[PDB]
């Protein structure tokens, strides 16, 4: 089974995504171009949230000596680190991605010992393949390859690949882009000679209304994390607080864009459906209504075609819908797409959790 | 079989035993010059062609046949250049990577005719890239700025430029 | 295209106190105050009775606001892209000229609802730089098909062949 | 632990932020035009008021040749210390003296006398200067707004290393926007001669603002090396300036020093924005007016953020004050504030007693 | 400290200030319309006031020569004085010139017929010229003057000529909304024989605010305390005694304020969000009660809300003939309530650090 998550967010004017030359990031959908936010940037967000912090058990990085090394108290074992290192296949060094504790206490335990380096390489690479117990490991997945060209021919590399357990689309604008370019000048606190004229710098900024797209598979998340179950749940109950609750941190000191949601759908699937096509069409603001309002509203037209389309009896579907102290209701005229309307994230946690199984959020905090 | 980072896909080379055949063995001389090109990795052929190209001897300029001798590493270099900036180990407008065969197989009618240079040049060969090429600029610049006119008419400027070493 | 051109007729044939009502109603819709609909009403609604090709409501009552604002006269061959592509010659290639075109470029991006105050800033620059003669009517031939490709890739392209001059 | 203040303020016609060529700025918020000052702008008039002299410090200029002259008096010393600047890495591209220095002025005679020594050289005493200015971050505004310096590789001494140069910052500042449509004008003008013996234009808009300054305590407590007192009466300082302070821009043509009519000041862990209350432009009936509408959207966007998100097992503090509670909040609800006063030295005091119990003396008193 | 002054005035129906087409000027206040006059429109009305013409000092030129011109020997019209200037940068356009009176003639008319020659005399004008600041209105105005770095003489350099404004006006707007009216004229003919006109006026009641620095009065007078009250008694006189100088010969608006606020405090306030709500009139009163009530209510708020500790704002609220009090509430929000204006400029001057009215006039 899997379990899908629809997000629409209304944000400031801001900055949280830029490419190298300095503006925002752009893309073409339906023939118009609209605002967007990279998904790499939205899990690096949640990965380092301060609702996920009892969640990082491993390091994505490349200065593994400086761990190794931070794994002792006086002993030099720099050198024969990088040696090791070195001589592992890492040779720039490859950014390696595993669990914080493994690979502490076994490089400290192995690499002071006094053995060939054939055998502490091979123990190492050993290690570093099997440590394979983190948690944002299971949830976007692992890629290494040693380079082979200036690896020892002796020792031989396992398996290490992870196949991840959530799948995140890119924020995408509900309307047109409108691009905007601020100038600003520095000044002097001491008056003096001062310029000629003053260099203008530019800053480009825009504002627009996000939908975000969640889905996660509860198979893999628990066959990449072994025999344990409540974990799962666990992750799942604690990435849905932390995205709901968690933005970009671009130029935030200042562009304040701490502004959060005005609707989640959530749902409950076997097959993984995106209704990211009800805005193929852009969304032009008339006198009456608001931006959000007219988003919800045809993201309410996409559901309830789409639920009335493409329908099968023997596996039907089902999900809630939330929303602050229940002020847009996705059902705004007569048709009741969500069965179980809450005002409140805590009980949308429970009742996901529920669904998952029988799974209290107080109870799988320990884990 | 591939565009790796140092080849790029083009067509048969025709234009490699040219500015050697031209000095040491078979010399000008009036006729049909029937190149046959059998390549190999190890013990697995990957390509065999036949050509025929026209000539009699219309005199030899050593410069522009050294150029004509090294092509490939001149469209590895205009494949090869971004956008915009630079960055390293930058693969660069992968379109172009598409488009090239049809200018050189266009190109490759008369290549008896750019050996001996008659009529037929550098120059006048660098031409048959404009049409594809704008048709190129449209997709890879679909805006409707001014500068999005002025971007495709830098694009539509690019060259291969000879290199003789 | 008959229809427009009494339109912009009946635009000249306006006086001081008429231009300085559809001046307060800068920055408005018309349903809000009753004294401006009733004026639109009146010099619009017998040419739609007697012409089908009248401009549409929002795109009259657009440029009705602009002229009341900026009384430029008509004039043919004085358009906007061509005005715009003169005046960007006598600024600095570094620094004013993407400040300019910045500013003509962002109207691919905003709807005839959202055209008052671009607009507003690039007829304040040519009042700036000393120019009185402009063609309304073919300004509001594009904007009727603004929402059109060719309509702003014929706009930009009559601005880059007065700019190149 | 962050403390989060929320401002409304209604505005005479007035340019108090423009471009280049006059225009007051403007944005893209909700579908509609909004009206704009620069966040920047607003930091800067809060550095330079009457409120924050005491608590000054960092000093920000191109000019430290001129100041270390001034400090060492008679003694020359103009062109070496030009030449030490150039040795320390201040990039001189263009021919143009540029890089913003960011350090207090109270090391300004530590760098006259490194730099006024015989017995060392040029190299020595340009990495003597390095090391003085990257360990000289001991102010309120450095402290508050941060410093990021990087000199260039190209211009300097081979042999100077540079060390740990960033300070994180501790206030988050966005821009304003108005909670309307966004309506500019243009003012016609004429030269008067006296002596008897053409027309130009001008751009002036009129808007109420909805600004937003978050501070984080325990940055700044860790910024200023554990002085709580400090901290204190940074905050109290920080908030008496935010309330009194208007931006000095064409402020002699349009004298717009209104002050707020209502500020909220609340205590979370989680940073809180009310801009998606605004998304929807306050259109103007004849009962009621701009302000209170605006009030009254954000009593309501309060009540569906308080019910919906904050309902957690951390509790959520907030003050309300308006002017002699000329404006109240929400009607319907009443219960939004737990405490409603009328006097903006209240509201300080219960500020500095909520963080740690400070009382205003004992912080006035420090610096 | 700062002095503010506010005042609520009325006009009769009139167009005092017009812009290109010949509607007034008008402007967007809390989503509605309102009337509007400029900024320079009561600068330049209060500087041509009568209460302020024995403290009147400054040009605001553009073409010095002429003034140079004044002497009997007729050799300083077309002189080299006329390629002087253009070496000094004052160029088409002519850039206009905020300086004195008695200096430029003084020794402008000593310095201008001297056999110093080329690139020596524009020196000296220039050290007469910025440094020509002396003068009240200056003083309270301000000053500028940077000149063209690609048309003036290269030898030639220029100290500082920027003068920081010590007096901050805002704009007129309106209490209610505005109501455009257009008139109609049809001019006839005094003989027989073989149209219809078109102008608009409106009519408000009024609201404006300005701001004088003490100290930058002080500072930008070199130090001379004494003038610079007799300035701010003649600004007092002038701001309530003038009226703008418009289409006054067929609109007669030369009306008195009916209600002013006189305030001394060390940070500027505008009591500008009391008119927010537009006034509108009732069977009971009328709109200059409704506007002095809204503006006494928003008073009290801001007094009552923004201190509780010391600076007891000594301001004063002036009414003719106690006309219009300052509310019906709870009353003592102004210190004292004056029926007179020369009583207000001596309880205002006594204020100012015992400052006599009789014995400042022999300042200037």
């Amino acid at each position: 089974m899997l379990i899908e998550i629809h997000m629409i967010q209304n944000h400031s004017p801001a900055n949280l995504n830029r490419d190298d030359l300095g503006a925002p990031k752009t893309c073409y959908f339906g023939g118009v171009l609209r605002s967007r936010i990279s998904s790499q940037c939205i899990k690096r967000s949640i990965r380092t949230s301060n609702d996920f912090k009892a969640l990082l058990g491993g390091v994505r990085t490349r200065r593994l000596a400086d761990l190794i090394q931070q794994e002792a108290g006086e002993t030099e074992c720099w050198k024969k680190a990088q040696e090791i290192l070195n001589k592992c296949g890492f040779k720039t060094k490859m950014l390696v991605f595993m669990s914080k504790d493994k690979i502490k206490d076994l490089a400290r335990i192995v690499l002071d010992n006094s053995l060939g380096l054939t055998e502490a390489a091979q123990q190492v690479a050993n290690v570093i393949a099997q440590a394979t117990l983190a948690p944002d490991i299971a949830l976007c997945g692992r890629m290494l390859e040693p380079n082979d060209k200036d690896k020892d021919k002796k020792v031989k590399w396992s398996n290490t690949t992870v196949e991840a357990a959530l799948q995140v689309a890119h924020a995408i604008s509900t309307h047109i882009a409108r691009p905007e370019i601020d100038y600003f000048v520095a000044a002097d606190d001491v008056p003096g000679e001062d310029a000629g004229a003053g260099h203008i710098g530019e800053s480009m900024f825009a504002s627009a209304c996000f939908y975000k797209y969640f889905s996660i598979d509860w198979e893999q998340l628990v066959k990449n994390l072994k025999g344990d179950t409540n974990l799962a749940a666990h992750t799942v109950g604690a990435f849905l607080l932390a995205a709901a609750k968690t933005n970009p941190s671009g130029k935030q000191n200042s562009f304040a864009a701490h502004n959060y949601p005005d609707g989640i759908l959530v749902e409950f699937k076997n097959s993984p459906i995106s209704y990211a096509n009800a805005f193929v069409r852009p969304v032009s603001v008339v006198k009456e209504s608001d931006l959000v309002e007219q988003s919800i509203g045809q993201l309410s037209n996409y559901v309830n075609d789409i639920r009335l389309g493409y329908y099968d009896e023997q596996s039907p579907v089902i999900g809630f819908w939330f929303s602050p102290n229940n002020r847009y209701p996705l059902g705004y005229k007569h048709s009741k797409l969500a069965s179980r309307n809450i005002g409140n994230l805590n009980e949308l946690v429970g009742a996901v959790l529920d669904y998952i199984g029988g799974f209290k959020w107080e109870e799988v905090q320990k884990s | 079989l591939m565009s790796n980072d140092r080849y790029t896909f083009a067509d048969r080379d025709w234009y490699s035993p040219l500015f050697s055949y031209l000095h040491a063995e078979g010399n000008s001389r009036q006729g049909k010059l029937w190149l046959v090109g059998f390549a190999s990795d190890k013990a697995k052929s990957i390509d065999i062609w036949d050509k025929i190209i026209e000539l009699e001897g219309t005199d030899t300029n050593d410069e522009l046949l050294a150029q004509l001798a090294n092509r490939a590493t001149a469209l590895n270099a205009m494949r090869k250049k971004p956008l915009r900036g630079d960055f390293k180990k930058s693969v660069g407008t992968p379109q172009i990577a598409d488009i090239i065969p049809h200018a050189e197989n266009r190109i490759a009618i008369n290549a008896g005719k750019m050996t001996e240079n008659r009529g037929y040049s550098w120059q006048d060969a660098d031409t048959e890239y404009g049409e594809l090429l704008t048709k190129v600029a449209y997709s890879l610049e679909p805006a409707q700025t001014v500068d999005a006119r002025l971007k495709r008419g830098n694009f539509i400027s690019r060259k291969p430029w000879p290199i003789i070493p | 295209n008959r229809g427009t051109v009494d339109f912009i007729a009946s635009l000249e044939n306006l006086k001081e106190g008429d231009l300085g009502i559809l001046r307060k109603l800068r920055g408005a819709r018309l349903d809000e105050k009753l004294p401006g609909f009733d004026l639109f009403s009146a010099l619009w609604w017998p040419l739609r009775q007697k012409n089908q090709r009248a401009p549409k409501r929002e795109v009259a009552w657009l440029i009705a606001k602009l002229f009341a604002e900026f009384r430029f006269e008509q004039r043919e061959g004085a358009t906007l892209p061509i005005l715009m592509g003169g005046i960007c010659r006598k600024l600095e290639p570094k620094k004013e000229l993407p400040r300019v075109l910045a500013r003509f470029d962002q109207l691919a991006s905003l709807d005839i609802m959202q055209m008052e105050e671009p607009l507003s800033v690039i007829m304040g620059i040519l009042r700036k730089h000393q120019q009185v003669c402009l063609d309304w009517v073919g300004l509001t031939d594009v904007l009727s098909f603004w929402e059109q490709e060719p309509v702003k890739r014929e706009w930009s392209d009559s601005f880059i062949k007065a700019y190149k001059i």
